[PDB]
């Protein structure tokens, strides 16, 4: 289909959202499980 | 080993559904 | 001998710094 | 003797000089402790 | 008026899909204990 | 330019999306159950957390023979009853 | 106009990502490299080779995951995945730890494919190859390191292990057993490195408040042409400025760029030959004279013994877990250890 | 005598010569598909 | 420039400078001993490495007394 | 005018001069090695082969005339320690002093040829211009050293019409010069077996007299002509450039790994000999089969050669030098004088122990003793209030096998430690540490310092290469690129083919 | 302090030989024909 | 044999130093035009 | 800055050279006896 | 040591003598 049809500041927006959730996820796993010391 | 295929069932069904989608313009590419 | 010999080198190097400051060929614009 | 066509001047401009003379120097003061051990 | 797969083409996925499969990956790790 | 179609173009176009919407997900699942299965650590022969020792064992199983080294780490799996 | 000439024509393609002949050595190399480490870290244990974990999948993070180099008794085993070791086993393989020198050996071949890559680069656009020259320095950090210094020591096990954490343990170690700070070629590599860094900082910030007003703009980096003949900034005036706040200041472009060249370059290259002289414990370890006093005089003390007395603490606190091939057992009291700690 | 290593050594010749193979007839094939235009 | 004896005598081995054989010649014949050459030397080194271990070949101190 | 860094470049176009500097460069590496001979034999002491052999005096040169065949001196001495031999010619001081008159040679013809650079020889017949065939004269020097090398193993090294080599046990015992037969045979690719050298020096050579005159007969292809820039002599420079550094890197490893070429009578023994225990192995295994025959302990420790227990020892190890500890091995732990015979040591009980060896790693390194299954049983402690395992405690006794101590026992625990401390360096013996003010702190051997240069000198000939390589290839642009370079060429996508204008 | 006693004859030499080279060329330099 | 051991570098530096003096004389005037 | 009109060019002939060095090299032939002693 | 300076310092005699006589400034007439 046309390129442009989805405005590059919301493909932005949710890849950096998505960026953020999984590093965030990765540093919840410092804490938990494996390699949390506990 | 039914772990390799429930594994890389989804790695080949999203190369089979872009393979549809892409088929006409790759034909005409091609 | 040893002393005198960091010294001396120390010394070199500044009387460097001093001509090659004062000293200098002068940059000149064309 | 027929003279050489392939000879050359040769030059060190002064800035050289002291580039060398602050390499040749300062390399000796980091290498003399090691030569004197 | 554009090719679809090309040398870059080829290139990004080569580094692309086994970034996502792999991120798949550690995000599972996240979950396991020991 | 170079011929290829600009990524803006791309990744700002609806079909791109269609395809990536399902081929991301996909290989993220993927991969997540290469991990979840378990199928990893017997591709790379990673020790689960229960398999690093033998239950009153604590010498690590170091490798120390170059030829038979394979026959070695072999034993030691053994080792883990 | 025959084949070798038609696949010439295609290699070098004006596309995105340029090809080459070069391309083929460098990018499946590169790729197998890249790939290897991101593999060996994610899922791949060190438990066999070092008594390690060193991957996601065992809970390590960015920071203490490694491909790690391979057990002591292999040597210097090519550990190829077909070899008397692994014997066709690639599971086997990771074990042994053949993804070290999967990694290494692509590594070095990829370094070589991307050198290449620099040349004809440079060759097919009309420029000097110099970018090409100054990264025989890499190449000779990256020889030395991972290739010479292994095959000098007993086995690839005391190569560095490709790890941030891994890395940082190879640091310690060099200091421990090498006094590897004392050794000027090390010493004359930190001058490369750092006063490469000043180079860059002090060229960058002078070519930025050198400039001249070229546009209307608060915000000046659009008040440049990359078409235009003028300089952007005025050497003169740059000139003059450090004259009278150093006493000494480049006036020749040419030269200054050479000399931001020629100072990392010959950092790196310098540090490559202590190195080199590392494979052999060849080092620069101690000055006779301070242990022939110090020896005899027990008041005598310098920063040099000092340090000395650290890197006995490394070496004795760290041997154990570091080098357990050895089967290092240092009972509690012959631990080297000063009042209280 | 063919010992192990010595097939393992053939087997490690023989992969390198098909990829290396495979990789230049592709591109070969490649190049003689989408030539350069010249005038 | 001098001629001598000895110059006249060894003048045609320095006489055919950029003397060329047409195309490529034999430039695929040349390649064959380079891949020749190359597997020669990853037998020596594998040889060497102990990653290739033949009969009869012992590659230690104690090869022969 | 040229800067400094390019003053030689004026020879490019003079094949005259060219070849007077080349004779000048060959004078003066002629001359060196007569001059480091004559220097050798000024410093080296003959009278112990067994303790203290030539790599233990830092002897460079030396070994490598002892490798080919040249063994003794005028003055009557041998390096194997024979007395009342007759050289002839071809002793050191013969080869030394025909080096020397070589150089003197070399440097008069070096004149004649800086002097008389204008030869006719030089000049191309059609153009009148400098121009050296080099394509040919490849095919000529390739020819005669093909000649060089097949005869080199076929007369000297066979002994047909020659000396032949050094060869040895596997344990540098018995080393002498012997004739070696080729050894056509797979085993002939083991580094370790001489008869692959012969055999490698006769069937290059023919491969280098064949080539040599394909490259005489054979034009080169014009693509390879033209690809290679053969008609500039800087090409040559940058592939002969990597050639060495390609013989540089291999010479290194087998100097550090050991090979048939690098025997440690001549050079020492290797680390890995300490790594992996070889001659103390070896050791054991006699002393096994002594009292397996019969023997006493005495009797069995005895038996041993000192030259054996030396290599046992690792202040022989050319892993515990220093990059500016100067000089012979004997300038650190002393000149050998004897063996001390073997240290058994036994704690109150009777329980033989042994002593942890240091590691080659280590400058420095614990004294620790276990039983036979790595228990630890005593120690020399650090921290004293809470040991456990000293000497003291544990009633540690030594008790001397074999050498000057034999049948000797020690229960003083000062003389104890000071024995166990040397225990860790592996078999002991008595230095001599006065005559030359020795410090006591480990040098390399010869061993050592030639594969540290070497790999130097190979790592440093890779950047030769480097920049030579791209002088050739890049040689129109090296003064700058074309002032009038087309921005389209380096634009995007206006050429198909970069930098192929007849592309757009 | 027991120093080695080559050290200065060593670091004089390696000073005086390339400056005294560096000061030739400069000094030929400077008289060559402005 | 107990020699002075300033001896050596006495003597080489009693060599060089006069002896650099003169090859750099010697130098700048062959530099010299005509 | 005004050239100095007193400056002057500095000979040094390769004969006076030969006489010099051989002078030099004679002296330090003869003394250095003396400086080891 | 001793030795090396005394042949060294001789040797250097030698060289002076054959650059002053092979390669002395020629005499020439006016
Ligand atoms: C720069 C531009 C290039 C850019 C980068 C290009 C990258 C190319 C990649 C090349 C890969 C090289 C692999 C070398 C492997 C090796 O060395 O493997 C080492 C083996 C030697 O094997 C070793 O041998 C040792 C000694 O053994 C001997 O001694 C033992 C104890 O006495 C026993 O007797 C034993 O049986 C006997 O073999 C130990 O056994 C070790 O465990 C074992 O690993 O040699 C060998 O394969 C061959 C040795 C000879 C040739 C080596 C030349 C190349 C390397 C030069 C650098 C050397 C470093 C010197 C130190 C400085
Ligand atoms: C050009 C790119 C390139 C280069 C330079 C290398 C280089 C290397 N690879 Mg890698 N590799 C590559 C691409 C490359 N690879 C690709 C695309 C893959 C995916 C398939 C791999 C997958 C891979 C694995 C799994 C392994 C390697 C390994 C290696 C190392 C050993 C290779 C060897 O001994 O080959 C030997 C073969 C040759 C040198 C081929 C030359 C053949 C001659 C010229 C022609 C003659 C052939 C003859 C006719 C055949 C007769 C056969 C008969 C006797 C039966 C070496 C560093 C090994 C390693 O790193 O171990 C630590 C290893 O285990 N590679
Ligand atoms: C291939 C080279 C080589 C090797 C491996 C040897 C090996 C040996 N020599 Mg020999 N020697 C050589 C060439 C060599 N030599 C040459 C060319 C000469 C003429 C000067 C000599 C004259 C000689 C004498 C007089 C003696 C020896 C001795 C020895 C033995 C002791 C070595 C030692 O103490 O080194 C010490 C090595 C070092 C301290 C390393 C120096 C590192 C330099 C200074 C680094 C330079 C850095 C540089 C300035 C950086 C610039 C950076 C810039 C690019 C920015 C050892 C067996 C000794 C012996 O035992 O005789 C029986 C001895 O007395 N040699
Ligand atoms: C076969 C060996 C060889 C030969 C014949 C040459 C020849 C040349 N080089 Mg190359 N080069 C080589 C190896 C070689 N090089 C190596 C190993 C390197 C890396 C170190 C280089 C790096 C290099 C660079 C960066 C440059 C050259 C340049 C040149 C040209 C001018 C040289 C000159 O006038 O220097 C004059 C040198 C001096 C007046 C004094 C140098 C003093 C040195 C640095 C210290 C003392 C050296 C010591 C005596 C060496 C002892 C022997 C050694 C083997 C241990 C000339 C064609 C130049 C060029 O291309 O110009 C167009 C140039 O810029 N070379
Ligand atoms: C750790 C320090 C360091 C890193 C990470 C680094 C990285 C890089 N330098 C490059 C270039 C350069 N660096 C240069 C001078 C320097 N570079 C320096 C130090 C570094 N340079 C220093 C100190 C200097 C001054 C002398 C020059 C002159 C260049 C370039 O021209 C080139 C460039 O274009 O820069 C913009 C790029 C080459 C890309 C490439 O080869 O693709 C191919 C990738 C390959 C072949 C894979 C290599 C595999 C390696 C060798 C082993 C595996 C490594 C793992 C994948 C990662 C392990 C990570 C753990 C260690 C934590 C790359 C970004
Ligand atoms: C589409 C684009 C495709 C691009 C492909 C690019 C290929 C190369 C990518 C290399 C990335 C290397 C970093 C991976 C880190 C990771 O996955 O951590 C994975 C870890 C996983 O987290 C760990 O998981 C374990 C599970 O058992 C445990 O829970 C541990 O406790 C937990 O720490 O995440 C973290 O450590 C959090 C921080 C991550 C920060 C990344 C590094 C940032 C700096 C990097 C600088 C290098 C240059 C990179 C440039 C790009
Ligand atoms: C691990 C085992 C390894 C063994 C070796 C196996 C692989 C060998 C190496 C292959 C490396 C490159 C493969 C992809 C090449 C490619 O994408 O060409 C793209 C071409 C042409 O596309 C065309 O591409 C052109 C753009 S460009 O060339 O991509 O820049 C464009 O001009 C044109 O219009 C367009 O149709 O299409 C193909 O036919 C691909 C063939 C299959 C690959
Ligand atoms: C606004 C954010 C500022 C961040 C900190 C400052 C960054 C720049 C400071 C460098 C000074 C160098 C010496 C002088 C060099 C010099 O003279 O600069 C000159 C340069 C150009 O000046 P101009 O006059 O064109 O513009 C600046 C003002 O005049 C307003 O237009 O200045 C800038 O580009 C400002 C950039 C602001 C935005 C920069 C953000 C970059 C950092 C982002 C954070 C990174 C953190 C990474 C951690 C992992
Ligand atoms: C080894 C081997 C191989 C190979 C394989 C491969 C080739 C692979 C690849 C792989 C891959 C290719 C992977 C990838 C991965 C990726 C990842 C894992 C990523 C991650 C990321 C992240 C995590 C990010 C982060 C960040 C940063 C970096 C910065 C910004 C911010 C953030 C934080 C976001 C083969 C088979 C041949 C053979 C055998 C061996
Ligand atoms: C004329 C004549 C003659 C004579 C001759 C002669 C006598 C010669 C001599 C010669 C000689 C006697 C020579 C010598 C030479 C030497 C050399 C050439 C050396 C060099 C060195 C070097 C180069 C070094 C360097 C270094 C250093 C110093 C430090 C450390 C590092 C190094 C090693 C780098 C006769 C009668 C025979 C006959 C004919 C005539
Ligand atoms: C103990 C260590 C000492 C190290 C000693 C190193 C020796 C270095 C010798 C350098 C030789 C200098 O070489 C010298 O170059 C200059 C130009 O540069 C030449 O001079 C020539 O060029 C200039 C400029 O066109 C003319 O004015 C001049 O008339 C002409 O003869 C000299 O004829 C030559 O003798
Ligand atoms: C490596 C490159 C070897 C080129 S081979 C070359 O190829 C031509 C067609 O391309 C043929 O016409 C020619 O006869 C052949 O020698
Ligand atoms: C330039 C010096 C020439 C001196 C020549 C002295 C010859 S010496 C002569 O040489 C023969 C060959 O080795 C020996 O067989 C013989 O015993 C020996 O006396
Ligand atoms: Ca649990
Ligand atoms: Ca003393
Ligand atoms: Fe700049
Ligand atoms: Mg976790």
């Amino acid at each position: 289909s046309e390129g442009g049809r989805i405005p590059l500041w919301i493909v932005a927006t949710v890849a950096g959202m998505g960026v953020i959730v999984i590093v965030g996820l990765f540093f919840y796993g410092a804490y938990a499980g494996l390699g949390s010391s506990l | 080993d039914w772990r390799v295929l429930v594994v890389l069932l989804p790695v080949l069904l999203a190369a089979g559904w872009a393979v549809r989608n892409i088929l006409p313009y790759a034909v005409k590419q091609v | 001998m040893e002393t005198i010999t960091y010294v001396f080198i120390f010394a070199c190097i500044i009387a460097l710094f001093f001509f090659a400051i004062f000293f200098r060929e002068p940059p000149r614009i064309t | 003797m027929e003279p050489n066509p392939n000879r050359q001047p040769v030059e060190l401009n002064r800035t050289s000089l002291y580039l060398g003379l602050l390499l040749i120097l300062v390399l000796a003061l980091l290498f003399s402790s090691y030569f004197f051990n | 008026s554009y090719p679809i797969f090309t040398v870059r083409w080829v290139a990004v996925h080569t580094l692309a899909v086994p970034t996502i499969f792999f991120l798949g990956a550690i995000a599972a790790m996240q979950f396991i204990q020991r | 330019t170079t011929g290829e179609r600009p990524f803006s173009d791309i990744i700002t176009s609806v079909r791109y999306w269609v395809i990536h919407s399902i081929t991301i997900p996909a290989l993220f699942i993927a991969g997540w159950l290469f991990v979840s299965t378990g199928l990893a650590y017997d591709v790379f022969g990673t020790p689960r957390p229960d398999s690093y020792y033998a239950q009153e064992q604590r010498s690590i199983p170091l490798v120390t023979d170059r030829f038979e080294a394979k026959q070695q780490v072999e034993t030691f799996l053994e080792q883990l009853k | 106009r025959g084949w070798f000439d038609i696949l010439d024509d295609w290699l070098k393609r004006d596309r995105f990502v340029f090809v080459g002949w070069s391309g083929i050595l460098l990018f499946p190399c590169a790729y197998l490299a890249l790939g290897g480490w991101l593999t060996g870290t994610t899922f791949v244990t060190s438990w066999y080779t070092h008594g390690l974990a060193s991957s996601y999948l065992e809970g390590c993070n960015f920071l203490t995951v490694a491909v790690s180099t391979p057990a002591n008794s292999m040597g210097h085993s090519l550990l190829l995945l077909w070899g008397p070791e692994a014997q066709g086993d690639f599971t086997r393989w990771c074990q042994l730890g053949g993804l070290w020198t999967f990694i290494a050996l692509h590594g070095a071949f990829g370094l070589i494919g991307f050198m290449l890559r620099q040349f004809e680069i440079a060759r097919l656009v009309g420029v000097r190859p110099y970018n090409a020259i100054a990264f025989s320095a890499p190449i000779a950090v990256f020889v030395s390191v991972f290739l010479i210094y292994p095959l000098g020591q007993s086995s690839w096990f005391f190569a560095p292990s490709f790890g941030v954490a891994a890395i940082f343990r190879f640091l310690l170690f060099f200091q421990g057993f090498h006094n590897w700070t004392l050794n000027p070629f090390h010493m004359m590599g930190v001058a490369g490195v750092l006063g490469g860094a000043l180079l860059c900082a002090i060229h960058g910030a002078t070519v930025e408040n050198t400039l001249f007003q070229d546009g209307e703009g608060a915000s000046t980096f659009r008040a440049f042409n990359p078409t235009q003949a003028e300089e952007t900034y005025s050497m003169v005036t740059a000139n003059r400025f450090w004259s009278q706040i150093f006493g000494i200041a480049f006036s020749n472009k040419r030269w200054l760029h050479f000399f931001m060249l020629f100072v990392p370059v010959t950092g790196l290259w310098m540090s490559a030959i202590g190195v080199v002289g590392l494979a052999l414990n060849l080092r620069s370890y101690d000055f006779i004279s301070q242990e022939i006093r110090a020896a005899e005089d027990p008041e005598f003390e310098t920063f040099y013994t000092k340090n000395l007395l650290l890197n006995e603490g490394i070496r004795a606190w760290m041997a154990p877990q570091d080098q357990p091939h050895e089967n290092f057992v240092f009972p509690e009291e012959v631990l080297p250890r000063g009042n209280a700690l | 005598t063919i010992t192990p290593s010595l097939k393992g050594f053939f087997i490690g010749l023989l992969s390198g010569a098909v990829v290396l193979g495979l990789t230049f007839a592709v591109l070969i094939a490649i190049s003689q598909i989408d030539k350069v235009q010249r005038s | 420039a001098r001629r001598t004896w000895l110059g006249d005598i060894l003048r045609p081995l320095n006489s055919e400078y950029g003397k060329v054989a047409p195309g490529w010649g034999t430039t695929p014949l040349m390649a064959v001993f380079m891949g020749l050459f190359l597997v020669f030397l990853l037998i020596i080194l594998e040889i060497y490495n102990s990653t290739l271990i033949l009969d009869g070949v012992n590659v230690s101190w104690k090869a022969l007394g | 005018g040229l800067p400094w860094y390019r003053v030689h470049t004026v020879l490019i176009n003079d094949p005259g001069r060219l070849i007077a500097a080349h004779l000048m460069h060959t004078a003066l590496v002629a001359g060196w090695a007569g001059s480091m001979a004559l220097y050798e034999l000024a410093t080296f002491d003959p009278s112990d082969p067994v303790l203290n052999p030539m790599w233990r005096q830092g002897m460079f040169v030396l070994p490598f005339m002892a490798r080919l065949g040249v063994t003794g001196s005028w003055s009557g001495w041998s390096i194997t320690g024979e007395t009342g031999i007759d050289p002839g010619f071809w002793s050191f001081e013969g080869v030394a002093l025909a080096h020397i008159v070589l150089s003197g040679l070399l440097f008069l013809a070096a004149c004649w040829h800086w002097v008389y650079w204008d030869l006719e020889l030089f000049r191309d017949p059609r153009t009148g211009e400098p121009a050296l065939d080099l394509p040919k004269m490849f095919g000529i020097h390739l020819f005669l050293a093909g000649l060089l090398c097949f005869g080199f193993g076929a007369f000297h090294l066979t002994g047909l019409f020659g000396p032949g080599m050094w060869v040895s046990d596997p344990y540098g015992l018995t080393g002498s010069v012997q004739p070696v037969a080729p050894e056509w045979g797979p085993d002939g690719f083991n580094p370790y077996n001489p008869g692959g050298v012969v055999a490698h020096h006769i069937a290059a050579g023919i491969v280098g007299i064949i080539a040599g005159l394909f490259h005489i007969l054979v034009r080169p292809p014009q693509r390879l002509y033209k690809a290679l820039r053969m008609g500039n002599i800087e090409t040559v420079l940058s592939s002969s450039i990597a050639a060495v550094f390609f013989a540089a890197f291999v010479v290194a490893g087998t100097m550090w790994y050991g090979s048939a070429t690098t025997p440690i009578e001549l050079f020492g023994p290797t680390r890995y000999q300490w790594d992996s225990s070889y001659f103390q192995q070896e050791i054991n295994r006699r002393v096994q089969a002594s009292l397996a025959s019969g023997a006493t302990l005495e009797e069995a420790w005895s038996a041993i050669p000192e030259k054996l227990a030396f290599y046992d020892y690792i202040g022989n190890n050319p892993a515990k030098g220093g990059l500016f500890r100067t000089g012979p091995m004997n300038k650190g732990d002393g000149i050998a004088q004897a063996w001390k015979g073997h240290a058994v040591f036994r704690n109150k009980e009777g329980e033989e122990l042994f002593v942890r060896r240091m590691p080659a790693f280590f400058e420095s390194f614990p004294v620790i003793l276990t039983d036979k299954n790595g228990v630890v049983k005593a120690d020399i402690p650090f921290r004293r209030a809470e040991s456990k395992y000293s000497f003291e405690q544990q009633g540690v006794t030594v008790s001397f096998y074999g050498g000057e101590l034999n049948g000797q026992t020690f229960t003083d625990p000062p003389t104890v430690k000071s024995y166990a401390r040397k225990a860790i360096f592996g078999e002991i013996f008595e230095f001599d540490t006065e005559t030359l003010n020795s410090d006591g702190i480990f040098r390399t051997s010869p061993r050592g310092w030639f594969t540290f240069a070497h790999a130097v000198f190979a790592l440093l000939f890779f950047f030769g290469h480097i920049w030579h390589g791209a002088r050739t290839l890049f040689r129109d642009v090296f003064s700058g690129i074309d002032p009038e370079l087309s921005p389209e060429q380096v634009e995007w996508g206006f050429y198909q083919k970069v930098g192929d204008v007849t592309t757009r | 302090m027991e120093v080695n006693q080559l050290g200065l004859i060593a670091t004089a030499l390696f000073v005086l030989v390339p400056s005294v080279f560096l000061i030739i060329l400069y000094v030929q330099t400077e008289s060559q024909q402005k």
